[PDB]
């Protein structure tokens, strides 16, 4: 409802290098 | 005093081709 829309892009990295591995095997 | 000597001339680029990124979902 509400308190899942105030929160739809609230997920946590845990770091730079993991970031740049989950935004690489998506395109690869 | 005034002056100080010639510091080393850094020659920028004259044709330099460098492609724009794209966006990524960061």
């Amino acid at each position: 409802n509400y308190e899942q829309l105030m929160l739809i892009m609230n997920e946590r990295t845990t770091t730079i290098t993991n970031s740049t591995f989950a935004v690489s095997l998506t395109k690869n | 005093a005034i002056f100080k000597q010639t510091e080393p001339a850094i020659p920028i680029s004259e044709n330099i081709s460098t492609k724009t990124p794209a966006p990524v979902a960061y």
